[PDB]
């Protein structure tokens, strides 16, 4: 909202999962300014227990983005209206995005 | 604008341990409640008292956990899957997942001490 | 109180291409709710990525807008 | 026993021939998968009835009154010459008595269903 | 000059604003012209001789398996091993194959061969599993591995399509001549 | 770069295909654009603000149906788009006809820029030279033994990339295409993470098929542009 | 009428005294039941009269007598 | 009697025939408008592909599914082919050469059309499945919105003939055919015969509906054949509708000076011409609109339910009702009266 | 160096056609609105001398 | 203005020739559309795998 900024359009929001630090997710928004024709990035982190604030006050974009963080990676968005597994299977356990989460998971499905 | 779905609730970090669990038995009791609805979507072999009894024993399975934050995560995980069961968006295969002991028996050799353990390499 | 009718459009319907399940609430005419359920597509490819070589992970890039393959090995690399 | 008579017994016959030889000749195997009712692969929850438009209701209810308009002209036609313009005259003043029912219709907009949710276009105003 | 949140290329350029929508008492044609295009569907008859007009021309449809669509020799088709005029095998089991596939649809096992030679005892792709993607080709030092232009290979079992190095090797002597070609056509651009 | 050089007789056959594809286009068009059954499935159906489609992440012609006139090519211009003419076409009413009569217009533009490259295509190589990225050709990997270590490694190893991170966007058909891929320094990307234009495209259904009917919601999916593949990656 | 909420009572677990349903009887002091068996009580008495009560008032119920003067 | 069932079973044959192959006239007169072949290889040509489809398809399972009233699903298609047939018992291919030469044919026609709409409307009941009954309200609505134009069609016809046999309103457009004088009615009825017949691109309820395709979607086997039928068998005898009433019917042209060259007294051979140049003229004007059927498929996009609607009862309806005043206004002011 | 690279030709080739090409074909409106006025009213001049003669052959019958 | 209309004769598609092509520029929408049929002889001719070019080729 300053107008020497004016960053109108959210382009994506992602975690990237660093296990050495002690906050493990670091999240990542970047940012579109039609208006100067500029981009910008901004980085905050989060746990597997510790929320973030939700940014779809500001952007209704940010919705699905958020969804996917979360379904990846396990951050949560505290003030994301409706919170829920967007990619994964229903009942699905885990976030396959972790570092120690393993490439083929733990389970697999058959016809019996 | 971008609306939420049937049973969806806004994801909040409960300050105080009281007050998460006011919510955590408000949920319990929409699980119990929806037993029947579960019953009827999931075409399920089993009974109401059945689905009520595994319910109680998902709950229970938390019930010493003392840290805020993860009793926070716990009971915004179940809700998820409340809402999830309600909806019927889950397939009968999924919601079936909770219920493995449903299934019959699965051979004639579960083993429980060292010695059939170490016969079938299991040790 | 408005009672919504809800139908799922997909994922087995050729507006829905087969994958997409868009569960939709009408009341008579008209949508009042819509909520797409996606992944019926969900392969982990970003999972994969992180496995292969910048050259090995190249192909899969041709997979994700399959009509536009030569665009987006572009963008990755770029 | 005229062809008219004839042929009209004949179609069933053939339809029920048809039906008769896919009975006797196609596999019959229903399991509880295959009878499900198709709707794009998943399963939905029985509901209550849908809450319907009133256009779909008036649709079918003022087909009666305009079918029972145009077929109360087939006397006419069959007697056009025998009444010639005294009939004329009075068919006439009869069309002109339905046409203001649908004149009526026609600007009451009985028929048209309208999208109940609409842009907004409040004007955005700021206290200073 | 000097802006203030702003520049010369987020200023509006010349004509952004748009002209205002002419009303109905500001048309050109008259409502009789406008009636006769709204009645008889002008347009839509326009369409229609457009649609007419392809039923005169030349169809596109060619008669396979009677004849065949366009191949290139780079085209990306069944795999094969090739050997040395001499008979001997190409491949001497460097493995690079194996390491660049992305799919791991590759897997070798090798030693020395009682002659001394560094030659393969086993040479598996899982053609399920293979993206077709050529990188294997464009990897190996001695054109062993390669990829015909044969797409015609589809099969009833699934076991048929996980191919050993004697269905490979038989593939190479089967397709040879083609490969040859398609060989003479590319190498240079490789 | 790429893979391999153009082959001898290809210049002159794209060409030839565009000597013919703008009257496909305007038969296309003759079929669609004034039809009025199609004005009646496209007008003022998914209409979207400008304001609103910059808040919901949308791009492309999901953006400059809206009448703002941003396009990557132009505003961040990338491999060669800065050495062809070309314009951008801007709708006004942010409706799917507006939309289509976009995507019509960037065919010809398209096709305008494809004969501007069959005429001003260089000389050169195709890939950049250095052998620590790119395999080099094959006479060298076979009489060469630098070319040989290097083509070994880098079809077993893979070239490492010095350590940081990008976004990079571009301007693909469905709207902005970006990657954010962060390495540490080795042959394998830390992370690798896709924005698709369809994901938000389809995160903006919900707000703007509310309202329609059923059939306007099918040619509001059609408007998007969706491919799946693109959707859940 | 009260009969049948304690016919409902009656028939669960944990409690080994069936006769120790009083008309004024707290499920947490008298019958030892868990704050989970609470809600499952309250449930089970709305299913058998076929009524909804709402979050406040179902939680407020602590005993016999106040699921009779509710019911 | 010998007679009369030779008579019945070449018509018949004729009929059924011409329905089989009218489903692959279709699909190669829209392969070649879309620049591709279509069926040229099962049979020489192609020319056995309906006989194909129709083997497949009776030797295909029969589904009923679980909520299904079974009965009604098997039964809705037959009455719906029986009566698409039915209708064509009046059918003239020369001056009273027909298998049912009525007084009231035209008023028959209307009848047996009229039981057009109970196939969509007991299709959807067929099942328990409100997706099938909105989509089943939905096409009877259009059913009867289009059965309303082309009934006034009828009676404005009607007004300049008073007869209600179909041989004798073939015979009045000796004269003139009656797509001359009344033009625009000849693109009404054609409009509104495509959309009664639920063709694009009045197809709402398969194409753009919550079932994948119509009230169709639920039918395997046999009953698929019958709606299938009975669908191709109405846009025959909906376009026979159009010729009789506007294309007159088995008329070409003025052959006596010819047949006076040629013959020189009546003869099974000039009698045979004569049947040969009546029923090919009909023939013709069928293959016609036959094309016309394909060829509006192959140029347009669909409308939608509101649309339609809006069509019928806004703009074609009031247009009818004008001439209804104008037609009957003109026989008076110029003493044209019909006699009986 | 570049020895037998594809290279376009030394003058360049042809210019394409891109512009939108549907040229206006047909009469004016207004001529098919006449037309049409001349076909229905040499229509309706036949269907009434027709009905008009049908009648006299009633009146012998 | 250029990227106007070309004639057809510019375009490479085989098209209509004799009385034929008087019938066909007396009965087209737009007579300089082409058909889309490549002309045979000239395109993709001589085929990707018989260039000429192919035995010259070094690597730029
Ligand atoms: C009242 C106003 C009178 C004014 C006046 O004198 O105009 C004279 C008028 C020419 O003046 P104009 O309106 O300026 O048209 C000249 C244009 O070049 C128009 O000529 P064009 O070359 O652009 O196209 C002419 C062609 C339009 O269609 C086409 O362009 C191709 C159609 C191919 C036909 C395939 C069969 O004509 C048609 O085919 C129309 C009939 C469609 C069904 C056949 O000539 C006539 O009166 C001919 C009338 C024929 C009526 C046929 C309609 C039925
Ligand atoms: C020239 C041909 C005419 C052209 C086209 C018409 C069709 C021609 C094709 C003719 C025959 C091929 C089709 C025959 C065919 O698939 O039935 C096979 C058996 O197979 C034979 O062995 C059963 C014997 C088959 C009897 C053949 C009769 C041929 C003329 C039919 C009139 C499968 O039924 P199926 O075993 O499950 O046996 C039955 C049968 O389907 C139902 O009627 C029973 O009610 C049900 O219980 C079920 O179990
Ligand atoms: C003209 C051709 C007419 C052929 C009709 C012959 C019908 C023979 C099929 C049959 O035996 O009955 C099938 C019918 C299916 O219904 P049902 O099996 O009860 O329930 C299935 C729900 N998933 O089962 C029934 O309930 C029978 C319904 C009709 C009763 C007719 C009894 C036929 C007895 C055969 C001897
Ligand atoms: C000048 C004085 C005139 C005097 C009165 C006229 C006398 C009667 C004239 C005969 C023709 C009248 C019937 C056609 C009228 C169509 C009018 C129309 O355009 O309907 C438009 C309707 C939408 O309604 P509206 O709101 O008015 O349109 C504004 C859109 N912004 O939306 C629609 O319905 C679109 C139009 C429907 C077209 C149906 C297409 C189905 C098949 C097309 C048949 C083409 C011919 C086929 C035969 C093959 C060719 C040989
Ligand atoms: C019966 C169901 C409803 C009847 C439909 C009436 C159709 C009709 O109009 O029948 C007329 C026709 C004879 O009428 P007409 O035109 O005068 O024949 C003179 C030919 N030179 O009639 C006929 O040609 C044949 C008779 C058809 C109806 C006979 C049905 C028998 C009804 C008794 C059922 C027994 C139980
Ligand atoms: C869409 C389908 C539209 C196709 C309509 C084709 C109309 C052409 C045939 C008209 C037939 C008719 O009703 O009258 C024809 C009649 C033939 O004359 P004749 O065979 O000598 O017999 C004399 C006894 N009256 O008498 C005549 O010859 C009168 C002249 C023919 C009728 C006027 C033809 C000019 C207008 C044609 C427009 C047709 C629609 C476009
Ligand atoms: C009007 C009927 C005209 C069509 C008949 C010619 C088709 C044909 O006779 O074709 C030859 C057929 C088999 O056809 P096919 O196997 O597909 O070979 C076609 C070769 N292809 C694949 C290259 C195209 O031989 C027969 O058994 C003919 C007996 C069929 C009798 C039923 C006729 C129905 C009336
Ligand atoms: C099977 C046989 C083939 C039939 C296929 C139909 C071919 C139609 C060719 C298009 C003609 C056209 O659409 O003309 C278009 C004209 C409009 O012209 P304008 O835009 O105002 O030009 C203005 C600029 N001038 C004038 C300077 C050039 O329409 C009309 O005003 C009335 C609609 C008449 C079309 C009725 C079609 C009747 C066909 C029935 C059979
Ligand atoms: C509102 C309508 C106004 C139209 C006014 C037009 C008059 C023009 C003068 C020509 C008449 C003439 O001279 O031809 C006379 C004709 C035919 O009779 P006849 O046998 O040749 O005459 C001999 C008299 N006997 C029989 C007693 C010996 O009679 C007609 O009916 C034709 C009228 C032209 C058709 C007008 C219809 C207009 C379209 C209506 C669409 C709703
Ligand atoms: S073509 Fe690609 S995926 Fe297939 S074996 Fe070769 S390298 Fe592996
Ligand atoms: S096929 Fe080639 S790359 Fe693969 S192991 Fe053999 S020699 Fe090495």
């Amino acid at each position: 909202d300053n107008t020497s900024t004016q960053y109108k359009s959210i382009i994506d929001i992602t975690a990237v999962d660093y296990p050495s630090r002690e906050n493990r997710f670091e999240v990542v928004y970047n940012f579109l300014s039609v208006r100067h024709n500029s981009r910008i990035r901004l980085k905050t982190y989060a746990t597997e227990v510790t929320p973030v604030p939700s940014i779809t006050c500001l952007y209704e974009g940010a919705n699905w983005f958020e969804r996917e963080a979360y379904d990846m990676y396990g951050v949560f968005f505290e003030g994301h209206p409706d919170l829920r597994r967007i990619m994964t299977d229903y009942g699905f356990e885990g976030h396959p995005l972790r570092k120690d989460f393993p490439l083929t998971g733990y389970t697999e499905v058959r016809w019996d | 604008a971008i609306i939420a779905t049937a049973f969806a609730e806004t994801v909040k970090f409960s300050g105080s341990k009281q007050e998460l669990q006011k919510r955590t038995l408000a949920l319990y009791r929409q699980f119990l409640r929806g037993a029947p609805t579960f019953a009827d979507l999931y075409e399920v072999q089993f009974s109401i008292p059945t689905i009520r009894t595994k319910i109680r024993q998902e709950f229970e399975r938390h019930r010493f956990v003392d840290d805020l934050s993860i009793q926070n995560v716990l009971y915004a995980k179940g809700h998820m899957e409340y809402q999830e069961c309600i909806n019927f968006w889950k397939q009968q295969a999924q919601f079936l997942k909770y219920f493995p002991e449903e299934d019959d028996i699965q051979g004639r050799h579960q083993p429980s001490n060292f010695v059939d353990k170490f016969l079938k390499n299991r040790a | 109180r408005i009672r919504a009718f809800t139908i799922n459009f997909g994922p087995q319907h050729p507006a829905a291409h087969g994958v997409l399940r868009l569960i939709l609430e009408l009341s008579g005419e008209e949508i009042i709710r819509s909520d797409p359920h996606v992944g019926l597509l969900h392969r982990g490819t970003e999972k994969l990525i992180e496995y292969k070589t910048y050259m090995q992970a190249l192909p899969y890039f041709d997979r994700l807008d399959y009509v536009s393959m030569m665009t987006n090995e572009q963008v990755f690399s770029l | 026993m005229n062809t008219f008579i004839i042929f009209i017994i004949l179609i069933p016959i053939v339809g029920f021939a048809l039906l008769a030889v896919n009975i006797l000749l196609a596999v019959y195997k229903p399991y509880n998968e295959k009878l499900g009712a198709f709707e794009c692969g998943l399963t939905s929850f029985n509901q209550t009835r849908l809450a319907f438009n009133a256009a779909f209701i008036l649709v079918a209810i003022l087909f009666l009154p305009f079918d029972l308009e145009i077929s109360t002209l087939l006397p006419y036609v069959m007697s056009i010459y025998l009444v010639s313009n005294y009939g004329f005259t009075i068919v006439l003043l009869f069309l002109l008595i339905l046409i203001i029912g649908f004149v009526y219709e026609i600007n009451t907009n009985a028929l048209k269903i309208n999208k109940h949710n609409k842009p907004n276009t409040d004007s955005l105003i700021y206290k200073l | 000059n000097i802006y203030a949140g702003g520049s010369a290329a987020a200023a509006p350029p010349a004509g952004f604003r748009i002209h205002r929508p002419a009303t109905w008492e500001e048309s050109e044609e008259g409502a009789l012209s406008k009636a006769t295009k709204y009645f008889l569907l002008a347009e839509m008859f326009r369409g229609l001789y457009v649609v007419l007009e392809q039923f005169f021309r030349a169809p596109y449809t060619i008669y396979y398996p009677f004849e065949k669509g366009p191949v290139s020799p780079r085209f990306r088709g069944e795999h094969a091993l090739r050997r040395y005029p001499s008979g001997e095998e190409r491949c001497i089991a460097c493995k690079l194959c194996e390491a660049i596939c992305p799919a791991l649809a590759i897997t070798i096992d090798a030693e020395e061969r009682i002659d001394g030679s560094r030659r393969t005892t086993k040479y598996d792709i899982d053609m399920t599993k293979c993206i077709y993607c050529g990188y294997c080709q464009e990897s190996c030092p001695v054109d062993a591995i390669v990829e015909t232009p044969n797409v015609e290979y589809a099969t009833e079992t699934r076991e048929e399509l996980l191919y050993n190095k004697e269905k490979l090797l038989a593939n190479g002597d089967k397709w040879e001549l083609e490969l040859q070609y398609a060989l003479d056509a590319d190498a240079p651009y490789r | 770069g790429v893979s391999q050089d153009l082959p001898a007789g290809l210049l002159d056959d794209i060409y030839m295909w565009a000597t013919q594809f703008g009257d496909r286009l305007d038969e296309i068009e003759e079929l669609l654009t004034d039809n009025r059954i199609w004005k009646l499935r496209t007008v003022n159906i998914g209409t979207v603000t400008a304001q609103d489609a910059l808040n919901l992440g949308l791009s492309g012609p999901m953006l400059r149906g809206s009448g703002i006139p941003f396009d990557i090519r132009k505003n961040a211009p990338y491999d060669a788009y800065d050495k062809v003419d070309f314009d951008v076409p801007v709708g006004m009413n942010g409706d799917c006809y507006d939309r289509y009569l976009i995507r019509m217009a960037e065919f010809r533009q398209s096709l305008r820029i494809i004969e501007q490259c069959c005429n001003d295509m260089p000389a050169g190589a195709v890939k950049v030279e250095d052998f620590k990225i790119n395999s080099p050709p094959r006479n060298l990997m076979k009489e060469d033994m630098e070319a040989l270590i290097h083509h070994f490694l880098l079809y077993t190893k893979g070239y490492s990339v010095p350590p940081g991170e990008t976004y990079t966007a571009i301007e693909a058909p469905k709207g902005e295409m970006g990657v954010y891929v962060v390495s540490d320094g080795s042959e394998r990307p830390y992370k690798c993470k896709i924005r698709a234009p369809g994901f938000a495209h389809l995160g903006a259904f919900d707000h703007i098929a509310r309202g329609h009917f059923l059939p306007d919601a099918v040619a509001i999916i059609g408007t998007m542009d969706l491919v799946f593949g693109e959707v859940d990656r | 009428a009260e009969k049948r909420i304690a016919a409902v009572l009656e028939s669960f677990d944990k409690i080994s005294n069936p006769a120790a349903i009083t008309p004024t009887a707290s499920f947490a002091k008298d019958l030892n039941l868990d704050s989970l068996d609470t809600v499952e009580v309250v449930v089970a008495i709305e299913e058998e009269f076929g009524i909804e009560i709402p979050d406040k008032e179902a939680d407020e119920i602590k005993s016999v007598n106040q699921a009779v003067e509710y019911i | 009697m010998i007679i009369n069932i030779v008579e019945i079973l070449i018509f018949l044959v004729c009929v059924l025939f011409s329905v089989a192959y009218l489903t692959v006239a279709e699909r190669k007169t829209l392969a070649y408008m879309q620049r591709r072949l279509g069926p040229n290889f099962v049979g020489y040509y192609g020319l056995l592909q309906a006989f194909a489809d129709a083997v497949k398809l009776l030797l295909k399972e029969i589904v009923l599914p679980k909520e299904s009233n079974y009965i009604i699903l098997v039964i809705s298609p037959l009455i719906t082919l029986i009566t698409a047939l039915i209708g064509w018992v009046v059918i003239p291919l020369g001056p009273g050469i027909t298998l049912g030469e009525l007084n009231l044919g035209i008023l028959f026609s209307l009848a047996i059309g009229s039981l057009g709409v109970f196939g969509s409307l007991l299709s959807g009941w067929s099942s328990n499945s409100k997706y099938s009954l909105l989509g089943s309200i939905r096409s009877t609505a259009q059913l009867i919105s289009y059965e309303l134009i082309l009934t006034s069609i009828f009676i404005i016809i009607i007004m300049f003939v008073s007869s209600l046999n179909i041989t004798t309103i073939i015979e009045t457009q000796r004269v003139v055919w009656y797509c001359i004088p009344l033009l625009p009615l000849l693109l009404i009825f054609f409009i509104a015969s495509v959309a009664e017949t639920a063709r694009p691109p009045f197809d709402l309820t398969e194409s753009e509906s919550e079932l994948v395709a119509g009230y169709f979607t639920e039918y395997s086997g046999s009953p698929f054949v019958f709606f299938f039928l009975a669908e191709y068998s109405n846009i025959i005898l909906i376009s026979a509708f159009n010729g009789y009433l506007l294309l007159g019917g088995y008329l070409s042209f003025n052959y006596s000076y010819l047949f006076n060259i040629l013959f020189n007294d009546y003869s099974y051979v000039s009698f045979l011409f004569e049947g040969l140049i009546n029923s090919s003229a009909y023939a013709i004007k069928l293959v016609f609109l036959m094309f016309s059927f394909i060829w509006v498929r192959a140029a347009f996009p669909r409308f939608t339910y509101d649309n339609l609607i809006n069509f019928c009862w806004i703009i074609l309806l009031p247009l009818l009702f004008g001439i209804f005043l104008i037609i009957p206004s003109t026989l008076y002011i110029f003493d044209s009266f019909p006699t009986l | 160096p570049s020895v037998g690279q594809d290279l376009p030709p030394v003058g360049g080739y042809e210019p394409v056609q891109w512009r939108r090409n549907l040229p206006a074909r047909g009469f004016r409106p207004l001529v098919y609105l006449a037309a049409l006025c001349g076909i229905c009213g040499y229509g309706f001049y036949r269907a009434l001398g027709g009905i008009q003669e049908r009648r006299e052959l009633k009146r012998e019958k | 203005l250029p990227g106007g209309p070309v004639p057809v004769f510019k375009k490479y598609t085989v098209g209509s020739k004799g009385i034929w092509e008087k019938l066909r520029v007396l009965l087209a929408i737009a007579p300089n559309r082409s058909t889309g049929n490549p002309i045979v002889p000239l395109y993709r001719v001589p085929t990707p795998g018989s260039r000429p070019e192919a035995n010259v080729y070094q690597d730029p």
